[PDB]
């Protein structure tokens, strides 16, 4: 403990104790007995006019009278206060460096942990989808802690955590990419675009030293952008020695015809010139690991190649069908009945991804937006921009301001299911097509073949041009028969 | 829950050591303490 | 195509102003000459500041000042006071990025970029807003009520909204809104939400923040605190005259809070419509008070004290449009309006 | 109240002959900027005078 | 009112940069009128967190709760006359809070 005396003991009774009585002015033993000093000073009359300038004023470096026998302080250095408020304003993070990066790869670690369980609920696709998400990324970490000593060239990206679902879904083999990004923006499956959430709060603040802050969807991916950050993890990974049937799915070409000119043959058809050069007769996988970081035209981006496929044997097939099973007012009549339509929530989806406003391809149905599209859209903007966000301080003030504001333009409200579903919409336009039974028709399917490269394009990465580089490049695959 | 009110918008509150000394509902920078349940005895004169 | 909610994507634009500015500062001093981030303020203390209003629109009828200059332009004079600023931009043109070198060399040759910098940004964030505020703007120009509401109301929930169209929008949505509100109330939310009666302007780069169409008290006459004073007599007229009443009185003491500071410190507008609330108080005080001999047969309703009530605000008015036309007032159009109330006061005979 | 400097927990007393009772205690941010710590505070005693010898009438 | 009238009364108060100019100096270097134009009183009103604290009108009950003085922002329109007329300014500078009597012709009651 402290000690007792810093001004009086009684030295009568060895009792250290002091109690005041201001009814009498003394100061005396509080256990034991006599007078501690008869002395008592400063309680004045009724005459204080206060001429008095008193330049002094007290400032704890003449001590003080000490009025207060009871004590314990302690030794000071002088006036803590900035010490104190040096401590009172420490509790930030002011970090950086290795520690600052093992936080940043735990709020990547959890984030993606989100995403992987609304994956479940989405696709219901038991502990097998969740675990080998699980061992994927902690293959991942392995590659992550051996050049650690204090390199932080980590990737992930906001790219790579969908880049890992995507390579273990394809493990599994569920779905697709195209079909799979549109859906997430469309209804923010993902937590993938903001990243407020992980439960940081905390990890928010840990000034994530740089790192954590450029977490957040920072922005939508280019041309290649996603898929060339699937093969660094590939080579990251080493996915396709670990993982079976990687880029398969005779799934997406289903998706595909279905897509639009949905053809009870030219899956076939497709799938038979895929069955020709594509890969020798093989279900082309999962591209390698680009190790090299130039990551140059690989192209045997399997799908890109599919499509291409699918685009190709469209043309091909159909400016040559010599028999003219498909008629000339046949093929206009499709790229007809195709122009825009609602979507029984896919093409209200793929507007929502149109509006990344990127290449000026859907800009203009920006302009344009067939009426209700405009209304369903606010509709989503609504329900799936909410989440927006939650200024902290700035005044308990503002933040009442802002509510006020909120409150008076209260937004919102001041046979049913309009919005038929996706099958109904694609049975309708076949339907609308069911009358089936020259220079003209090449412009037509010309048209029709923009289309298309504007639809599958969308979707993906693009490249008004490697799109067509992919194009290019598996027309001179083919001609060596 | 220690209780404050505000002086001018009558809304109950309460204040922590951890929020600014202000009217949530309405902004004032005045309340009034508020009475609780606490036992009081009086002798009746 | 609209104009966006939001601080500019401060990051190439930023760089492209140095350059910018540094050669017309270069290009600048070697023409004074031939006459004989710092640059920008220094190219802004240089030309100067537009006032609170738009282009600096002053008359073109008083000084003459003869401009002959003569021609005074030689191919080979400008290439003359060209060939060293160039050079001297080339030092802080290859630290730039290769965007912005040609992007300079565009602009140093006098070509015009057709590429909108508020159509390449690719942020979440932003790029849906752009998408939101050009819905908007397309369904007001088709009166769209119902759904013009509704990208409004989403698009100041989205943290990118200055006042901005925010007011200019947000007042005619409500006047196109048959339903809830009154730009009134969202007009009196924003006056209080920038009265800002803070006297400043000039200094830095306003770059987020330019138009006259928000900021302003000290000086800078905010137009959405007009536009409320003008909507409330409009709104005070409607109905009237055709102790729940109050509106053109709360419009006399709403106007009165006032009394020069920002508003009538200044002039116009501000000293006229209140007149004309005023004005407007003297009539419906003459019509409550006027059909044949004020109802009818005469008053003899203890002599007239409604007629004195009246010519003390008749000779009031008559000091507040003086005042405005005295402290150089253009607005008012004095011999229609001294006419209208002498042959009104005429009714009060 | 609690001041760092001391590390300590003090009170201000009240120092009178008679009692009262606590009627209102009003909590004062006003005119403040930020003031979070709450240092102003009003506090109003009751003190009944009932009829006493010596009391003027 | 009176006060204005006042103002009206004081007049002007004259100061020359010492002449000078280098008759340049003996004629004054240039007459620099001051003096003030109009004074207002304005209703008691109190913006938090300063500028962007939406304001509100304040009444006499908060003025005592909170044992603090009832003020009204004192304005008065400064007149900044150069070379007796060469040049003219004007700028209405807020001389702080004027206590205000109750129930006057300034107070919200
Ligand atoms: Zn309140």
């Amino acid at each position: 403990m402290s000690t007792f005396i810093r001004g009086p003991i009684c030295g009568t009774d060895n009792c250290p104790s002091r109690l005041w009585r201001i009814i009498d002015g003394r100061r005396t033993c509080q256990y034991g007995h006599v007078m501690e000093g008869d002395v008592e000073f400063n309680d004045d009359e009724d005459d204080l006019n206060g001429l008095g300038a008193g330049v002094i004023t007290r400032r704890l470096n003449l001590t003080t009278n000490a009025t207060g026998s009871f004590q314990s302080s302690q030794l000071t250095n002088s006036q803590l206060l900035q010490q104190q408020q040096r401590q009172s304003h420490k509790k930030f993070k002011k970090l950086i460096g290795h520690e600052a990066k093992l936080l940043f790869l735990k709020s990547f670690q959890f984030i993606l942990k989100r995403q992987i369980r609304w994956l479940i609920t989405e696709m219901r696709f038991p502990k097998e989808f969740e675990h080998v998400a699980k061992i994927i990324w902690l293959k991942i970490l392995k590659t992550i802690n051996d050049q650690p000593q204090e390199e932080l060239k980590l990737q992930l990206h906001m790219t790579s955590t969908i880049s890992i679902l995507y390579l273990a879904s394809t493990h599994l083999s569920l779905p697709v990419y195209t079909c799979d990004y549109i859906k997430w923006i469309c209804t923010a499956k993902m937590p993938y675009f903001q990243a407020s959430e992980i439960l940081p709060k905390s990890w928010r603040i840990q000034l994530p030293n740089y790192y954590v802050s450029i977490l957040e969807g920072s922005i939508s991916p280019f041309n290649g952008q996603l898929y060339n950050k699937i093969a660094l993890t590939c080579g990251m990974i080493h996915f396709k020695e670990f993982f079976n049937s990687e880029i398969s799915c005779q799934g997406l070409l289903l998706k595909l015809v279905m897509q639009c000119a949905l053809p009870p043959e030219f899956y076939f058809y497709t799938k038979q010139v895929i069955e020709f050069e594509e890969t020798d007769i093989r279900n082309l996988t999962l591209w390698e690991r680009t190790d090299e970081r130039h990551t140059g035209r690989v192209s045997n981006h399997a799908e890109l190649r599919v499509l291409s496929y699918f685009m190709l044997t469209i043309n091909w097939m159909l400016s040559f069908d010599r028999d003219r099973q498909y008629p000339l007012k046949w093929i206009l009549s499709l790229t007809e009945s195709l122009t825009q339509r609602t979507t029984t929530s896919e093409s209200i989806g793929r507007n929502i991804v149109k509006v990344v406003y990127p290449d000026k391809p859907t800009s203009s149905d920006y302009f344009q937006w067939s009426e209700e599209e405009t209304l369903e859209f606010l509709k989503w903007m609504e329900k799936q921009f909410l989440p927006t966000q939650t200024s902290m301080e700035m005044t308990i003030d503002q933040k009442i301001a802002r509510r006020k504001l909120y409150k008076i333009f209260p937004l919102d409200r001041e046979d049913s299911t309009h919005q038929l579903t996706f099958i109904e919409d694609l049975q309708e336009r076949y339907a609308k097509q069911t009358p089936f039974f020259p220079p003209a028709r090449k412009e037509a399917i010309g048209r029709l073949l923009t289309h298309i490269a504007s639809q599958l394009l969308v979707d993906f990465a693009i490249s008004k041009e490697q799109l067509k580089d992919c194009i290019s490049r598996i027309k001179n695959a083919c001609l060596h028969r | 829950t220690l209780k404050y009110i505000c002086a001018e918008c009558s809304s109950k509150l309460s204040l922590s050591r951890t929020d600014a000394v202000r009217c949530k509902d309405c902004g004032h920078r005045i309340l009034l303490k508020a009475r609780t349940k606490r036992l009081v005895q009086f002798e009746a004169r | 195509m609209f104009e966006v909610p939001i601080t500019l994507t401060n990051r190439k634009f930023a760089q492209r102003r140095k350059l910018k500015y540094q050669y017309i500062n270069y290009i600048s001093r070697r023409f004074d000459r031939i006459s004989k981030s710092d640059e920008e303020r220094k190219f802004w203390k240089k030309y100067e500041k537009p006032e609170k209003s738009f282009e600096i629109w002053r008359t073109v009828s008083s000084q003459n000042k003869q401009p002959i200059n003569k021609q005074k332009m030689t191919y080979h004079n400008f290439k003359k006071i060209e060939k060293i600023p160039l050079r001297k931009m080339e030092i802080p043109l290859l630290h730039c990025t290769k965007e912005n070198k040609l992007y300079f060399q565009s602009i140093s040759r006098g070509l015009e970029p057709l590429k909108t910098s508020t159509s390449e940004v690719r942020n979440y964030r932003t790029r849906h807003i752009v998408t939101l505020t050009d819905l908007l703007h397309l369904n007001v120009s088709r009166h769209n009520w119902s759904l013009a509401y509704k990208i409004f109301a989403t698009l100041i929930r989205i943290p990118g909204v200055q006042i901005k169209s925010l007011w200019g929008i947000g007042v005619e949505i409500l006047d196109n809104l048959s339903n809830s509100s009154s730009g009134l109330d969202f007009l009196q939310w924003m006056c209080q939400i920038y009265s800002s009666k803070s006297r400043f302007v000039q200094n830095i780069n306003y770059r987020s923040i330019v138009p006259p169409f928000q900021t302003g008290s000290r000086t800078h006459t905010a137009k959405f605190a007009i536009t409320y004073l003008w909507s409330s007599l409009i709104n005070c007229q409607k109905s009237m005259e055709p102790t729940e009443n109050d509106l053109l009185q709360e419009l006399i003491d709403k106007i009165s809070e006032w009394v020069l500071t920002p508003p009538f410190m200044e002039d116009a507008e501000v000293w006229f419509i209140y007149a004309s609330c005023h004005l407007l108080k003297a009539d419906t005080l003459s019509r409550q008070f006027v059909n044949d001999n004020k109802n009818n047969d005469l008053i003899g309703l203890d002599r007239d004290i409604k007629i004195n009530q009246v010519i003390k605000h008749i000779h009031y008015v008559r000091t507040f449009l003086k005042i405005c036309l005295d402290k150089g007032g253009f607005a008012v159009p004095s011999r229609l309006i001294e006419n209208q109330l002498k042959s009104f006061e005429s009714r009060l005979y | 109240y609690f001041d760092d400097t001391l590390n300590k927990t003090k009170i201000k007393t009240y120092h009178s002959s008679e009692p009262a009772y606590i009627e209102e205690v009003n909590l004062i941010g006003d005119e403040s900027n930020k003031f979070q710590e709450l240092q102003t505070v009003s506090i109003k005693y009751r003190i009944r005078r009932t009829p006493q010898i010596g009391d003027k009438f | 009112g009176l006060l204005n009238l006042g103002v009206k009364d004081i007049g002007e108060k004259v100061i020359f940069d010492g002449k000078p100019l280098n008759s340049n100096s003996g004629y004054l270097g240039n007459k620099l009128s001051v003096s003030v134009e109009q004074v207002s009183i304005a209703k008691p009103m109190s913006n938090d967190g300063v500028s962007s604290a939406v304001e509100r009108k304040v009444y006499p009950s908060e003025s005592r709760q909170r044992l603090t003085s009832y003020r009204g922002k004192l304005l008065l329109k400064l007149k900044w006359s150069v070379n007796n007329g060469e040049e003219n300014l004007f700028e209405v500078r807020d001389c702080g809070g004027l206590p205000v009597m109750l129930q006057s012709n300034r107070c919200h009651l």
